[PDB]
């Protein structure tokens, strides 16, 4: 409405978009690293035998 | 009859600029006119 309501309410969806769009961009980070043990535990049989 | 002519006004406006933005997205209460009362606010307790 050309109004500064309309622009705070326009700015804060993006704030949230923003902070949306980092945390899957950090998620594929740390589940990549969330399956690197996976794997290594498929393998690797303990230490005693 | 005194004449056929007059000399009337345009608007007026009030729109939230200077710290009553923060009056309402921080605080609740906006008040109409702020700053002029801010300050004299500020200015009373003086003289």
């Amino acid at each position: 409405d050309g109004t500064g309501i309309s622009l705070h309410r326009q700015l804060r969806a993006i704030q949230q978009l923003a902070r949306n769009v980092q945390a899957v961009l950090g998620a594929f980070e740390r589940g990549t690293a969330d399956q690197m043990l996976h794997v290594l535990l498929e393998k690797a049989p303990p230490l005693a035998l | 009859e005194d004449t056929e002519a007059d000399v009337p006004v345009t608007y007026g406006e009030m729109v939230l600029n200077g710290a009553n933005l923060v009056t309402a997205l921080v605080m609740g209460k906006a008040v109409r006119s702020l700053d002029d009362v801010g300050r004299h606010l500020l200015d009373m307790q003086e003289e």
